[PDB]
RNA sequence: GAACGCGCGAUACUCUUUGAACGCACAUUGCGCCCCUUGGUAUUCCAGGGGGCAAGCGU
RNA sequence: AUUCCCACUGUCCCUAUCUACUAUCUAGCGAGGCUGUCUGAUCAGGCAUUGCGUAAGCAGUAGAGUAGCCGUUACGAUCUGCUGAGA
RNA sequence: AUGCCUGAAUAGGGUGAAGCCAGAGGAAACUCUGGUGGAGGCUCGCGAAUUUGGGUAUAGUAGCAAAUAUUCAAAUGAGAACUUUGAAGACUGAAGUGGGGAAAGGUUCCACGUCAACAGCAGUUGGACGUGGGUUAGUCGAUCCUAAGAGAUGGUUUCAAAGGCCUGACAGGCCACCAUCGAAAGGGAAUCCGGUUAAGAUUCCGGAACCUGGAUAUGGAUUCUUCACGGUAACGUAACUGAAUGUGGAGACGUCGGCGCGAGCCCUGGGAGGAGUUAUCUUUUCUUCUUAACAGCUUAUCACCCCGGAAUUGGUUUAUCCGGAGAUGGGGUCUUAUGGCUGGAAGAGGCCAGCACCUUUGCUGGCUCCGGUGCGCUUGUGACGGCCCGUGAAAAUCCACAGGAAGGAAUAGUUUUCAUGCCAGGUCGUACUGUCUCCAAGGUGAACAGCCUCUAGUUGAUAGAAGAUAAGGGAAGUCGGUCCGUAACUUCGGGAUAAGGAUUGGCUCUAAGGGUCGGGUAG
C-alpha cells in the first residue's frame, strides 16, 4: 500500500479508465493539543497498489468529496 | 548479588566519565587527567568522593611544596 | 535461571561425558606408575644431540 | 508464554532456517523465518567493504540502477579510492623508470 | 515377467506404465532437443496434439 | 591394609510393637509442638510415605519495638485473665 | 582399525595462567601487595576409551501380562465400576502425561450404524467392524547446483579426428577440455494477516504484496543538433550506449570469551472493563487493553576524506592498544543492519453491556489508552580480544570493473541499469501418527537440586471383601562389626570557586561580563 499527500494525484487516480470504487473512512481521533477531531482517509487502488490520502481538515475533506466524479462509486466507511 | 566484574565496570565507567567531564570543563588539565586516568584504572580510587578529595589534596600539595623546603630549613 | 543449552546438555550428554572422564582418570592413574610412557620431547632430551652421542660412544 | 516452532519442512537448527517471534494483529505469538543477511561488496585489491555501494543479495542487484552499485570514479564499484590512487602512481612511476632505463641503454650501446 | 486399471487395455469380462527396453536420468511419474500442426489479442508469448532422437608434410 | 584407645549402636543377651507391601477368598478370563509449602490474611485445614496439656475470641494500660507532640493518636510481637481449659 | 563429505552438539559450578594498571623494597634483573584480565593435559556433579543424523570409501490350577485414586448425581442403553455431562479428590509441572517436524507407517484422520471376532474382566467405547467424506501452492519442499565418492565414453581425460561460435558485396579465424549420478539438514527468486470445516490451510475465502520471464507503448533524459553533471576529496544522481578479450565481488565457510544495541518473553505503575473472596481485615487475587508480510520518509558504530602538525607525550577500552607510515582537535562522506513516524489498519482481532426468538436468532452501543525497569531467559547483530589451522567445501546463480569493436539526425536520430502501463507462471508432496530434532511461564528455594502452581493435557493400569522404635549391658554375635544487639560506611547526576541555618560579603594578576544616555559658571 502507498500513501499520497497530493489531492490532485488522488483525483487523477480516480479518473482513470480502470477504476472500481473509492473508500471514504472516518476516524475520530485526538491531536497533540488534546482536542479531538475528524480525520478522513480517501482510498483508491491503482494498477497494483492501494493509494491512501489522509486529511485532518474537515473543510478540505468536504471539498474533495464534492469534487469526486459523480459516476464514481464511493464506500462510506 | 552483583558479581565483581559488573561492579568494577560500572565504577570504572563512572570514574572515566567524571574525569572526562572535569577535563572538558577546564577543572583538570591534560597531564593531571592522564595521571588520574592511569590511577583510576589501577583501583586507586574507590568512588567519586575519593577522586575529588585526591584532586583537591593534590592541588593543595602542589601549592605548598615550593615553600616546603625553606619552611623546613628555617626551623 | 538455567539456560537452555545447560538443560539440553545435562539431559543429553552428561552421562557419557562423566563416564569418559572417569575412564580417562582411571587410565591415567593406572599408567602413572608404569615405566615406558614418555613424551617425544622427553625422549629427544634423553637421546641427546648427535655430538652428545659421539661423546657417549667415546 | 506461548510456544512456537518452525513453519516449514526443515525441523533442525540449521543456518538455512532461523526463527523470530512476532505478535500478529490477532494477538498471538507466531514464528517467522528470517532470510540470510546481505554482505557488503569488498574491494578486489585490499578486501575492505566498498563505500557508497548498496548491500544486497546477489540476485537483488539486477533490479536496481547502476548508480546504486557503482562509484563515478574509475574502477568505481570494483576497487576503493586508495587502491586506484596507488595504481595510478605505480603505473606512472613504472613508465618513467622504463624511459630512464631506455635512455641509459641507448647511452651504453652508443659507445660502439 | 511386473505395476495400475476395465479375459481385456481409456475402443479396457485397439493394446495404459514398464520389462532384452532404446533421447537423458531414475528409489523422482524428473529433465531435454528436433519437425509438422491447432487454439488463445499474436511475427515474438503461452498451451494442446501428432511424429521422432539408444581428413592426411600416405603414394 | 592391620592392630590397640574413647564414644555409639537390636550384632548379641532377647526378643517385642507399629506402618507399608505382600499373601487369601469372591465375579469374569484362563495356561500438643516444630520445619518447608498452599488455601488473599486470622481461624480452620491439605501436602511433604506418622515430614520431624491450657482451645478460638476478647480484655489489660503491664508489654521488644513500629508510628503522633517537645501531659499526650494509633499499630504492637511477647506476658497476664477468662482456662486443669479445649479436644 | 583407520577414514572422508554435509549438518546438530561441544553446556554449567569452582579455581584463577600469560598480558596490563596503581603501589612498596632494590643500582638493574627482579620480588611482594591490591585490582584487572579470562587461559588450560586444572578441578566438580606399547596398552583402554573417546556424542550423534544423512551420505560415502578403504485345572477352573498357576496366574491377571504390573504405568499410582478414585467418589457422588444424572443421561443413553435390554444390560453401566469402565460410555457421556456436571460436581468432588488426585496427577503430569515448560528438562510435561503440552504443541510440532525428518524418517517410517498407509487411511490408523472425520462422520454415521454395530458388538460376530479383537483391544488377556466387561463394554453401549475403539487405531475393531461396515458405509461414506476428506489432503487445493508462481511464493512451503522436491524439481536446479555441486560435496566425499560413484560411474559412461576412448581406468576417469588417457598418443581419441570428442565442439561451439564469429567474419564475409565456400574461404578465413577464435577457444580450449569433457558425459552423467550423488543432499526433502549443504548453496537457493519471490506471501503475509484475519476468517473458515465434522475432518483442509503460509495451499481455500477476503484484503493486502512480492518474484521471474516476455512483448510493447507513453513521459523524461540523451542540452546545437550525436553516449549528462556536481564536490579539493571521501563521494552524490531519476537516467546518462559499450563487442571480442582479461579480471573483481556476493554465493563462500574454524572455535571460544567479555562488552554495546534491537526484538520476543518475564517483572512492574496509573486508568478503562469483566470475574473471585469478604464472620473480621484486605484501595484486594485473576483476566482484556494486540498490530503481519510489504511500502515511503528519516535514523550508524566501523571505515574513509579534508585542514592541521604533536614530548611537559597525549587519546583511550571491562580487556593497553594507537599516533610524523600523521595522534588529540575541527569539519565532512558512506553501508541501512536496527530503531522512530506513516500507509497496510481498525474496517481486523479482543473485552464488555443492552434488545430481538417454540425457528440461521443476529442487531445495536461503548472501551481497546499512557508509562517504567534488567549480572533476568530466548534470539539476532556490531566492534574487538584469545586459541587452533589448508588464508578454514565446491558448484549453479547474480552483479560490477578494465578494454575500446560498433552504432547514432532534418515530416518521429541512438539508448531506454529513470518512471508508468500489459500478460503469464506447468508436474509431484500436503489427511493422521511420529531412530534424529524444534518451542519452553511463575514462586520458593535464598547452594545445580528438590517442592508448588499458571496455560495445556490426564484420571490410563480387571474390580469387591477380609522402614521405624525399644529398659540394662555395649561386639559378650560372627571366621571376620542462614538467624537476635552494635557501630562506621555505602548509589547516580548536576554542580567549579571557603562554608551551607546563618550576620554571606570571600585573594593577586590576567580576553569578554546586555544596549544606550548624561558633566559646571561667565561673556
Ligand atoms: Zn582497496
Amino acid at each position: 500500500a502507498r500513501e499520497i499527500t497530493d489531492i490532485k494525484q488522488f483525483l487523477e487516480l480516480t479518473r482513470r479508465a480502470d477504476v472500481k470504487t473509492a473508500t471514504v473512512k472516518i476516524n475520530k481521533k485526538l491531536n497533540k493539543a488534546g482536542k479531538p477531531f475528524r480525520q478522513t482517509k480517501f482510498k483508491v487502488r491503482g494498477s497494483s497498489s492501494l493509494y491512501t490520502l489522509v486529511i485532518n481538515d474537515a473543510g478540505k475533506a468536504k471539498k474533495l468529496i464534492q469534487s469526486l466524479p459523480p459516476t464514481l462509486k464511493v464506500n462510506r466507511l | 548479588r552483583l558479581p565483581s566484574q559488573v561492579v568494577w565496570i560500572r565504577r570504572l565507567r563512572v570514574l572515566r566519565r567524571l574525569l572526562a567531564k572535569y577535563r572538558d570543563a577546564g577543572k583538570i588539565d591534560k597531564h593531571l587527567y592522564h595521571v588520574l586516568y592511569k590511577e583510576s584504572k589501577g583501583n586507586a580510587f574507590k568512588h567519586k568522593r575519593a577522586l575529588v578529595e585526591h584532586i583537591i589534596q593534590a592541588k593543595a600539595d602542589a601549592q605548598r611544596e615550593k615553600a616546603l623546603n625553606e619552611e623546613a630549613e628555617a626551623r | 535461571k538455567v539456560s537452555k543449552s545447560t538443560k539440553k546438555f545435562q539431559s543429553k550428554h552428561l552421562k557419557h561425558t562423566l563416564d569418559q572422564r572417569r575412564k580417562e582418570k582411571i587410565q591415567k592413574k593406572r599408567i602413572q606408575g608404569r615405566r615406558g610412557n614418555k613424551t617425544d620431547q622427553e625422549k629427544a632430551d634423553a637421546a641427546g644431540t648427535r655430538e652428545q652421542q659421539q661423546l657417549k660412544k667415546s | 508464554a506461548q510456544r512456537v516452532t518452525f513453519r516449514r519442512r526443515n525441523p533442525y537448527n540449521t543456518r538455512s532456517n532461523k526463527i523470530k517471534v512476532v505478535k500478529t494483529p490477532g494477538g498471538i505469538l507466531r514464528a517467522q523465518h528470517v532470510k540470510k543477511l546481505a554482505t557488503r561488496p569488498k574491494c578486489g585489491d585490499c578486501g575492505s567493504a566498498l563505500q557508497g555501494i548498496s548491500t544486497l543479495r546477489p540476485r537483488q542487484y539486477a533490479t536496481v540502477s547502476k548508480t546504486h552499485k557503482t562509484v563515478s570514479r574509475a574502477y568505481g564499484g570494483s576497487r576503493c579510492a586508495n587502491c586506484v590512487k596507488e595504481r595510478i602512481i605505480r603505473a606512472f612511476l613504472i613508465e618513467e623508470q622504463k624511459i630512464v632505463k631506455k635512455v641509459v641503454k641507448e647511452q651504453t650501446e652508443a659507445a660502439k
